[PDB]
RNA sequence: GUGAAGACCGGGAAGGGGCGCCCGCCCGUCGAACGGGGAGCCGGCGGAGACUCCGGCAGGCGCGGCCCCCGCGGAGACGCCCGCCCCCCGGCGACGCGCACGGGGACCGCGGCGGGCGGCGCCCCGGCCCGCGAACGCCCCGCAGCCCCCGGACGCCUUGCGCGGAGAGGGGGGCCCGGGGGCGGACCGCGCGUCCCCGGCCGCCCCUGAAAAGCCGGGGGGCGCCGGCCGCGCGCCGUACC
């Protein structure tokens, strides 16, 4: 059973391709499939410096994006929820939430392969 | 890299020890000489009466620019458009439209035209 | 006394080669210190057709080297080589078809094809279609190794020598009859002004040794004199031998 | 329709040795091979040497009538023998 | 009655660029109107099916929005070639990770 | 063979035939049996009977 | 020579920008062809009633040089 | 470099661009009034001129002013008020021929009605003529093709085919379509053909059917643009007639 809520997976699909993602639930198969809630990094930090880190939440298809073994411990269920992102509205103050916990993980040298990017070469 | 290239010498300015050119003096260019003489017509009568036009024989070397600013010099009065024609007899010939505010007829009188 | 038709060929008015189109000057990828130390990578891109080649030709990316970008080379494509491939060059590369390994890095017996007859030359020997060499002995005190070139001669090359492993593409190209004068047009169109060959024998004696009198005929041997000068080198040259046999 | 199948096209013209070899060649040239990637027989001719997968969408070099030789198909198996014993 | 519509380009020589279409026009006569050629749309680089979400115009007169697709690497390839290029690079490292890496700790 | 067609996959979208009935029958509008739309009418109500 | 959407449309073009010279035009018959010229383009309102057409050239003051045909 | 020269032959040469500082081996402001190319239509006006004048109506490309100022939505295919340089990686430009088959446009034809004629010894609602709508702006539709989501098959389809566990059918969607419709600019129906353009195919080759300017994506770096509005500008030569 490999999706499991706190695994890291690669959006393979989207405007958000190529971009590591964590889940912070996963779906009920329904008639529109499997989806899954995942909360990710839409724009890494930042360059090399001498800012911040933009994110997404989104209910992607689970056929849309690859297990991969990362971690990540991010409870997130207390806000994240499939009433909240679905709701106009509500979900940017998450999103925004989710920008400050990824910044706080970049700045303590967590996480450091959630935070680096996938080399795609062409 | 693995070129060697010509390394970065100083490049002068030309400083000529005597002018080559003493007097400054020349050119067909002088606004008067640019216009030749204006053709008096029956068809190009009707050119002034309606499309404010006032056609002119000028400089072959003449740029359309050049006929705009030498007819506004000359006559004094503002040009919106100048179409110009090298005739089958090898001179110029620029129909000159006179802009919406100024009356080709006037400007057509103290010509002589 | 008229200049004959191979004299006039050396000139190259009207008869030089039908260039226009043509992809490139097809070679091995030139060797380099990754090559010499260890093996490069290359995907193969396109399988394409080379205007007056019988044999396919192949576009392959291989990293820069000296610098950041992507290098295309153009190789006789090997039978076997499909687009996705992973064509590796150098000194240590696998035996698999489209590699590029160094003459004495080869298993004897194995057909290769673009072999270089002296180390570093790109590719010279078994270009053709259906034509292959073959590794036959290396000799590990003199670093040379023997090949049987198409033709069946055996030459000693250098091991330092690199070739493709596989036989060139478009096998079996000449069983085919080419069946009508039209079907010859096309294929020398795409190649040289060699085409229609008028026999001497028609011609008048002016345009040709054989030449013209009332019967057709030759007139004197055929077999002319390794030693025979322009115009008269003309028939067979050097003869060993004639005839059915 | 009896012996002349494909050389029909050349009428009463040729003489039968080139039409009887054109028979099994173009017989060869215009068949549907199968693709050693995707296992579907959709593998037609582009240009001698160039076969192409209309499945597979793979395109890889081959013998002027056949996707693959009798002297390539020996090649292949004396490179895997010799390449297992390097 | 009649309409032979004459020419309307400086040569009567009908290459690709000189096809004309025929109108009437609100003076009842007839028109030709050049039809120019189409350019055709981004392909993709690997693939080189036509890139989805651009129309067939020059991209000089297609704003920007009109000449680009929201992906990463929207324009240069289709998103199934993109989506193994992706999947390439992760499990490609996470060979070396699972065969070269777990060779130096076995 | 268009008005053929036409009849036989609007019966097959009707359900009044099945789909191997249809396939079976489309391959004989191919193969010429039915000269007209009421010979293949006439024939299709023999084959539902 | 695009159609101006809405008379509130054909309002703002009235005062942000230039409104030249509108044409208020009577024909369909009866439709008012209100053509509103800018540098860029020719914007026609067509109102269904005269009554409406005038209420919406009462709307226009001094701002647009306005001629009827 | 070579030849007594006139001259002929030619990469192995310390061969440029930014910026006051890095990058960079090395030519074509030659060659096509049929190839590529940023963008034009209608109505009028003269004895001779018009894609050129004039009136309208647009479009392209720059330049200045003035205001504004940095991403969102979708499950995905993608949709939207749109950033630039440098290096790479691409794309457009950019392309064979043929039988068919379809779809558009122009033409043609047949009716009706509305407006004009002509003939007529007999007949004649049966003859003749006219009834027009451009570029361009929007908004909507557009076969085939190509993709997405669900799901998991003896089916789906063409004139011919072809297609499907590498995902069919079915059900919902996206994209492209030299096109049509509506409204602007400003008489109605129906038909078989003709031409021209296009679409998806399929066939064919020991034949595989130009290139580059120009424009634009994308990755990475470095920077902040960009838009809206309003003005203005567009030089040089050809242009009669046969």
């Amino acid at each position: 059973p490999i999706i499991k809520p706190g695994l890291v997976c690669i959006v393979l699909q989207g405007r958000h391709a190529g971009k590591k993602a964590v889940i912070v639930e996963a779906l009920p198969h329904n008639e529109r499939g499997s989806y899954a809630i995942v909360a990710g990094i839409a724009a890494l930090p930042r360059r090399i410096t001498n800012g911040r880190v933009r994110s997404f939440v989104k209910c992607m298809n689970v056929n849309h994006l690859m297990p991969t073994s990362c971690r990540l411990e991010n409870n997130y269920k207390d806000f994240i929820s499939t009433q909240t992102v679905a709701d106009v509205t509500k979900r940017r103050e998450i999103i925004e939430t989710v920008n400050k916990d990824f910044q706080r993980r970049i700045l303590e040298h967590r996480d450091t392969w959630f935070f680096t990017k996938l080399p795609i070469d062409a | 890299n693995v070129h060697f290239f010509r390394p970065k010498t100083l490049v002068h300015k030309k400083a000529p020890l005597y002018p080559r050119n003493p007097i400054k003096k020349g050119s067909w260019d002088d606004p008067c000489d640019l216009l030749r003489y204006p053709i008096k017509t029956d068809e190009n009568t009707t050119q002034i009466e309606k499309n404010n036009t006032i056609v002119f024989i000028v400089d072959r070397r003449a740029s359309k620019p050049e006929i705009r600013k030498a007819f506004e010099t000359v006559f004094e009065t503002k040009v919106a458009r100048v179409n110009t024609l090298i005739t089958p007899l090898g001179l110029k010939k620029a129909f000159i439209r006179l802009a919406p505010d100024v009356q080709a007829m006037d400007v057509a009188s103290k010509m002589g035209l | 006394g008229r200049r004959i038709r191979v004299q006039r060929k050396g000139a190259g008015s009207v008869f030089r080669a039908h260039v226009a189109r043509r992809l490139g000057a097809a070679k091995l990828r030139a060797n380099d210190f990754a090559e010499r130390t260890g093996s490069v990578r290359g995907v193969v891109k396109a399988i394409l057709h080379d205007r007056g080649r019988g044999a396919p030709l192949a576009r392959v990316q291989f990293p820069n080297m000296r610098g950041e970008g992507r290098v295309n080379e153009l190789f006789i494509a090997p039978e076997g080589m499909y687009t996705g491939q992973e064509v590796f060059s150098g000194n240590k590369a696998t035996l698999h078809i489209g590699n590029i390994l160094p003459v004495g890095n080869i298993p004897e017996g194995t057909y290769v094809c673009n072999v270089e007859e002296k180390p570093m030359d790109r590719g010279c020997l078994a270009r053709a279609s259906g034509t292959y060499c073959l590794v036959v002995a290396h000799n590990m005190e003199t670093n040379k190794t023997r090949i049987r070139l198409p033709s069946g001669q055996k030459k000693l090359i250098s091991s330092k020598a690199r070739a493709m492993i596989g036989l060139v593409a478009g096998g079996g190209r000449t069983d085919k009859p080419l069946l009508k004068a039209g079907n010859a047009y096309h294929k020398y169109k795409a190649k040289r002004n060699c085409w229609p060959v008028v026999r001497g024998v028609a011609m008048n004696p002016v345009d040709h040794p054989h030449g013209g009198g009332n019967h057709q005929h030759i007139g004197v041997s055929s077999c002319v004199p390794r030693n025979a000068v322009p115009g008269q080198k003309v028939g067979l040259i050097a003869a060993r031998r004639t005839g059915c046999s | 329709t009896k012996k002349v199948g494909l050389t029909g096209k050349y009428g009463t013209r040729y003489g039968r040795a080139a039409r009887k070899q054109l028979l099994k060649i173009e017989t060869s040239q215009k068949a549907k091979y199968t693709c050693p990637f995707c296992a579907k027989d959709k593998v037609r001719r582009t240009a001698c040497g160039i076969w192409t997968c209309r499945s597979c969408s793979k395109t890889m070099a081959g013998g002027a009538y056949s996707l693959h030789t009798e002297p390539a198909n020996a090649a292949r198996a004396t490179i895997r023998r010799l390449r297992l014993a390097r | 009655a009649d309409c032979r519509v004459t020419c309307r380009f400086h040569s009567t020589y009908r290459t690709r660029s000189k096809i004309v279409r025929y109108k009437r026009t609100p003076g009842n006569r007839l028109t030709s109107l050049r039809v120019k050629k189409l350019p055709n749309a981004p392909h993709c680089a690997e693939t080189g099916k036509q890139i989805h979400g651009i129309p067939r115009v020059i991209p000089q007169h297609l704003t920007r929005q009109q000449r680009k697709v929201s992906r990463p690497y929207g324009g240069k390839l289709c998103g199934s070639a993109l989506r193994a290029h992706i999947l390439e690079s992760f499990l490609n490292e996470e060979n070396q990770a699972l065969r070269e890496i777990a060779a130096q700790t076995a | 063979q268009r008005v053929l067609r036409r009849l036989l996959s609007r019966y097959r979208d009707d359900e009044k035939i099945d789909r191997h009935l249809y396939e079976t029958l489309y391959a004989k509008a191919k193969g010429n049996m039915f000269k007209n739309k009421r010979v293949l009418l006439e024939h299709i109500v023999g084959m539902q009977k | 020579p695009n159609t101006i959407t809405e008379e509130n449309l054909m309002k703002m073009i009235a005062d942000g920008r230039g409104k030249k010279l509108v044409v208020k035009s009577c024909s369909l018959q009866g439709k008012v062809k209100l053509k509103l010229r800018t540098a860029k383009y020719l914007y026609t309102l067509t109102v269904p009633n005269a009554d409406d057409a005038k209420s919406i050239v009462k709307g226009c003051k001094d701002k647009v040089e306005v001629q009827y045909v």
